[PDB]
């Protein structure tokens, strides 16, 4: 007998006919040619093609759309197709069933191929051996080629080069504008950066009161109105009902305090109405006020957004420490390494930047300079090795109150993969949580 | 629960009318922000010195 | 036979009913949301309809297709020929909003099913996880549905559905005087301002060297906020049991020293106060108490969810002398233990939309400085609570260190970190023979 | 095959045999297991009922092994019905080490949660598809209560958070029970030093007292005097953990103090008839009472202290005082790399104990020798360097200074003062006592004000 399972089969098909989230978590592992029988292969094909566009694949969308191709009473028809929905209520572990399906399928295929090798070995039919063995090689290599995850693999130089020439081609005729990717408005900062490159991990990190969550809100807040393409925000630090007040205040140039009290004048209300209505004809931004996460959860939500429409253009994670993968919570360094690698994967996957805030250890207080460097953060440099940019913050007027630098936040770029190190000066005015340019003397 | 036009009209009860933003869009707003920031930088420098 | 329930017919009926009736749209909008539908084209339709009912209101058949062209999505959602049939159908007049009611109901159902599925998943795939961190997942994910008139479960959200709640938070104010508060009232007018009132999502820390009145302070806060509200509160007590707590809170109210209570040398004019504060604590039944010995944050969250399940989402909590809070899992190292605690507390405060008051201690190396005004570096617990928190109010009651000072009967607050506002410094008095702070209508500062 | 081995609910059966094999083989562990496992946490009905008996007896009837269990199990008519005697013998036959239990009861709780969550997920889903014409309001509160019943199955019935009114009833009942009888200023335990009860209102019953000093001030004598007095002033037990020195010296000291004779007339034998009279009296008063219990141990941990104490609490009565001596010897070995965290652990744990039983805890200490280079030497809160956690946990601290060690020209001889340095309920002060240590006892001082 050839090994092949039937319980896993019915269960997988019924569960996907019951919970239309799982198409990712299954299709990552499984291929339509893994089922021993043909009807369920037709069914799986339909599932994938609909979930490409039409998410609901349970019974009635499936039955009714499949009707048009004239394929009822041919895969067991209506009542059998419903017998899938009869049993298996919980969809206990779609994952493991879907693992063993692939397992036995690959075993069966390879054993078949070995048998055909032997029979053609004792039945040459006017064949060479040197001109033969190419068929053995190609027959065996056909396995994973039947699996290829949407045409991924080692590209050739010409395709890569044409991608690059296409970049320069689209870029040249349009005004150069300095940018080489995504913008921020700060025309002093785009020079040391050339834009948040479209596929890069960015990190922002300074001690608590130095106001960096502000800076990330500023970036998304600008990049929205400069684009017409989405963004994300994960606020593991405070809920949306503060975020939007802050961002609204930042745009309309009025403090948080007067809003939450209500002593503000029509001069202000005009700016409020402007920024409000100008957000509410774009629907760019998307916010999440969750608390406990795993990177897998993050990837799920993000891919959901990108599948619903188009493609995102930005991310802003907030206060990265709370991101757990609890398997390793006995330890810290391995944990942080895991988040770093997972975010880098996501970033390169969707061709997106990432803006992952952090924190620093207070040891620097015992140094008398307090301008941070690549060492003060102590996570075995897990994120340090993984970044494609880092830029710290240092607002002087916290520590040295009598200092001749009031509302002057500098930005110490401590690592940059493509450009060089640098330094920037900027101005902080926490009455409405916003940075501005510095058209003042040198740095 | 309540949508955009109704949301805006809802907030409009808090204000008098004839208050219009006269901004109408985004890039103009960013220009205005650039101007105000560079205004402020000067007085900031004064106080520093 | 076993399907996720959607009423595709009534949904389209609503759509086409909105097409030829641009008036009866707010009433529907009280009930239906883009996430509430099932397929994608209907969502695109609805959200564009709303974006246009902002500006372009008279819209039946064609203006939608024009706007849908202005971003270039024709034929992605069917097309104009598809929309023709959506136009022709549903000549309905009387019943539209009932369809919306039932569809919203169906969405609640579907959500419950999906959540149950995630629960079973994490059951089979614990992913290196305990039961304590698993029951909490389940309980929170159910309670988030049981609460929340709107605002469905975990996952991101678009903007308009947040501006609704935020404009509601602004609009609740103008139905009453501003009062200075945007949150909870402490009873201290010196403090409402620089705090802008306790904002109800945040972790607070009330830190001091031992004998400065921090416990007394937080007891006063929960006490006052029991009677400027009608909601529960909690008093976790890892430091001393319900009896001393009751005596002290009772006496903070009735203004008679503890010495005249446990003894019994008290006078008529005192009993006059006691009967009243008593009868005013009994006819409200706000306060709940928890006099444990060794807690985990998990248990804390559990008790909180049950007490919120009884009636109302609570409005204030207190936790006592946080350094006693243990979890045996990470008993090997203490720093990560503090970190996990602070995480749990912050997520709690953000879950139930409440404040939290979590006392602490300070390492004494501030003794040998001779100024002794605390600041945010003397506390040495990795700084993992110098980060998570939102409001830190140290204390310095000077007449403990010095003796012959002019600054007697005073305990001035110091504020170090404020996430949503400024810092400052505030003055208050102390009369520890009946354990209550009072305001200081005194000189400049 | 194995595929159909996936739909099974997860379970363990070998651990379930081994646990009971150890408990039936040894009763010393029931605390830990009952602090991790409950009836329904097992799979089936027989082992459940077995655990039910093996807890409900140890409530009152301590011994539970094989036949003292069956003699009760019969009277509910359940022999040869939950496996029976012959099968039940198997559990005691195999795994005769009782080498590990705690691990073999962790995993049961794990699988039990993992199973009682899944049995709920399926039962929610099927009803979400079979709505019975219900409505959401009638559909989600059941899910709430269902999910919460899981955690309710574990929680002990009397550890949750109380309402205001019940607590208040307890308070007014306390004040009532006080006013049925004189007050004396005392609100708990008495000592014998009327100068002390005023600033202290007696040793309060849910606290962590500390008594710190330099080496030769005599703190040990003071704590012994306290427990010694609270013996005869009560009809309720005490404990002592003389980690410093063993019983045969402690009782000589105590006996002697009670009888106002010096030690050097006992172990010498040059004594009077009046002496032996006052000896036999305090003797026959200690032995007609049977309050005190002593432990001349060597080195300890809070984990063993709790067990030794709770054994006493469950045997008879509820205790009413404890004393621990020269705290520093208490090892908790996981931290011995460090010391600061060690003291923090101990203090934390002793506070938790005392409150877990609602009783006081004397506990002694030592002071670092920094004060010596000051020429005042009256101790204060800043000179004890033991993490300063003891400076935080404690509801009371009462140092001891006694001039006639440092100086010898003293105008202040035979006088020991008590420098209170912290208080959580009353105020601070300073007390003035007298010392006559050739029989090791402190006394009152009717004298001038301070
Ligand atoms: N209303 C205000 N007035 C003055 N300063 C403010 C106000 N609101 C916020 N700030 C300042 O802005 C800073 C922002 O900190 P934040 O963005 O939270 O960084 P982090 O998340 O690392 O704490 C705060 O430290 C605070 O001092
Ligand atoms: N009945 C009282 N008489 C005099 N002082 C008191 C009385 N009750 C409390 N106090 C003082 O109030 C202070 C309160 O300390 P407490 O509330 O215990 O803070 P913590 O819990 O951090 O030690 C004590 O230092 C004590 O001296
Ligand atoms: N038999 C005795 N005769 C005279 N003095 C004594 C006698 N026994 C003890 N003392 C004095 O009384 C003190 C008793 O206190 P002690 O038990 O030593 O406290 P600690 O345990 O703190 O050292 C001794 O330090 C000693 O000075
Ligand atoms: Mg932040
Ligand atoms: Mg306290
Ligand atoms: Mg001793």
């Amino acid at each position: 007998v050839p090994p092949h399972s039937i319980e896993a089969e019915q269960s997988v098909l019924g569960g996907l006919m019951l919970d239309n989230e799982r198409w990712d978590d299954v299709a990552e592992r499984v291929v339509a040619d893994d089922f021993y029988t043909r009807p369920h292969r037709h069914i799986f094909t339909e599932m994938a093609r609909l979930q490409e566009s039409g998410s609901p694949i349970d019974l009635i969308t499936l039955a009714e759309s499949l009707e048009r191709q004239g394929q009822l009473d041919s895969v067991g028809g209506f009542a059998y197709l419903a017998e899938l929905s009869k049993n298996t209520p919980s969809a206990a572990n779609i994952s493991a069933y879907a693992d063993i399906v692939r397992e036995r399928a690959v075993v069966r295929e390879m054993i078949s191929v070995a048998n055909e090798i032997a029979e053609a070995g004792f039945d040459p039919q006017g064949r060479t051996s040197e001109d033969l063995l190419d068929l053995a090689e190609s027959r065996v290599f056909k396995i994973a080629e039947s699996r290829a995850n949407k045409d991924e693999g080692p590209k050739n130089i010409a395709d890569v080069l044409d991608a690059t020439v296409a970049r320069i081609e689209q870029l040249f005729q349009q005004p150069h504008d300095g940018v080489t990717g995504v913008n921020t408005g700060y025309d002093d900062l785009n020079k040391k950066t050339a834009g948040l490159q479209p596929s890069d991990l960015i990190i922002v990190a300074a001690r608590p009161s130095m106001g960096k969550t502000t800076f990330a809100m500023n970036l998304v807040e600008n990049a929205a109105m400069l684009q017409d393409k989405p963004v994300l925000i994960f606020s593991l630090e405070m809920p949306s009902e503060q975020i939007m007040m802050r961002s609204l205040a930042s745009l309309s140039r009025v403090d948080q305090t007067k809003i939450r009290t209500g002593q503000l004048d029509d001069e202000d209300w005009a700016r409020i109405s402007g920024t409000m209505g100008i957000l509410l004809e774009k629907r760019n931004i998307y916010i999440d006020d969750s608390s406990g996460l795993t990177p897998t959860e993050v990837r799920s939500r993000a891919r959901r957004i990108a599948r619903e429409h188009g493609g995102i253009g930005l991310i802003m994670i907030d206060y990265l420490q709370l991101m757990r993968v609890p398997a390793l919570s006995d330890n810290r360094t391995l944990e942080i390494a895991e988040i770093s690698r997972s975010l880098k994967a996501l970033a390169k996957e969707l061709n997106v930047p990432v803006v992952a805030l952090s924190q620093l250890n207070r040891s620097l207080e015992q140094r008398a300079d307090k301008r941070p460097v690549n060492s003060d953060l102590r996570e075995s440099g897990s994120i340090e090795q993984d970044a494609d940019l880092i830029m710290f913050i240092y607002r002087d007027e916290v520590y040295h109150e009598n200092s001749d630098l009031k509302g002057i936040a500098e930005i110490i770029i401590g690592k940059q993969r493509n450009g060089p190190i640098g330094t920037v000066r900027l101005t902080f005015n926490g009455q409405w949580s916003r940075f501005d340019n510095y058209a003042g003397p040198q740095y | 629960m309540k949508n955009v036009g109704d949301l805006m009209q809802r907030l409009q009860k808090m204000m008098p009318a004839h208050i219009k933003p006269a901004f109408k869009t985004g890039e103009e707003l960013l220009a205005w922000q650039k101007e105000q920031g560079a205004i402020r930088s000067a007085a900031l420098e004064r106080e520093n010195r």
